[PDB]
């Protein structure tokens, strides 16, 4: 018998977005060939099955900094934190490889799927 | 707010 | 020039309280009474004005522990703690006062909003 | 996916 607020998740998500935009209560650094992007542990394991892995994990929960594989390209990983927080996703021919690789890594299954959905629709 |  | 996945803010907070309910990353107790909560400072500080201005302080950013007025009523906030991770809000006659009281002082504007919709109605 |  709950009432449900429609727009609940959405105002969530906006206002994680604007805590990461000023970094605030942010508490892990993610290395990408150098790149450092500064992000909250939830928010990093709510989208990615790679991190919920890593950070459920006893010994790794607990560091500061992860170091991504050398592959990872920032430009692809940038895309992807940038969807994590708002659920928008720029997907662009330049950046369509870097990014369905990026999101396969980090098993992100949602936008693997519109990522081949698009190449499929350009060859 | 809706019904669920 | 973005593309959006609409599912994405609700499938974000379906697994905050889905590492809430394994108590995983939890980094505070809120105090009730003597009732204890266990959450996530980032969920609570997006959903409600009062603890975002709590972790927002340079002091109390850094506590483990927070105790609430002791009006606050346990049942108010665990059915407000609820709405938080699931946009669910358990509104009934019985416990409208004690909700809307609570929600007046943890700040959270939509619930306040519709517990006086739901009281106007009754009278 | 949509266009927002
Ligand atoms: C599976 S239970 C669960 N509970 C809590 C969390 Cl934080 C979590 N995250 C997670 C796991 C796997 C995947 C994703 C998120 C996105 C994706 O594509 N795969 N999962
Ligand atoms: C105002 S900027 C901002 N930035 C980040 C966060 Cl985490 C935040 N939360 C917050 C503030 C006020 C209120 C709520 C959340 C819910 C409500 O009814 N009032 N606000
Ligand atoms: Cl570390
Ligand atoms: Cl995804
Ligand atoms: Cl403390
Ligand atoms: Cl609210």
């Amino acid at each position: 018998s709950c009432i449900q607020f429609t727009r609940h998740a959405s105002d969530v998500l906006l206002n994680l977005n604007r805590l990461r935009s000023r970094d605030i209560l942010t508490d892990v650094v993610i290395v990408v060939s150098r790149e450092q992007f500064r992000a909250h542990k939830t928010v990093l394991m709510a989208c990615s099955g790679l991190f919920y892995s890593i950070f459920t994990d006893q010994l790794k929960c607990n560091l500061s900094v992860i170091n991504l594989d050398p592959e990872i390209n920032p430009e692809g990983f940038c895309i992807l934190l940038d969807f994590m927080y708002t659920s928008r996703l720029n997907l662009r021919e330049g950046n369509i490889m870097a990014v369905m690789a990026t999101a396969m890594y980090l098993q992100m299954e949602h936008v693997v799927d519109t990522c081949r959905k698009f190449i499929k629709a350009s060859e | 707010w809706v019904i669920p």
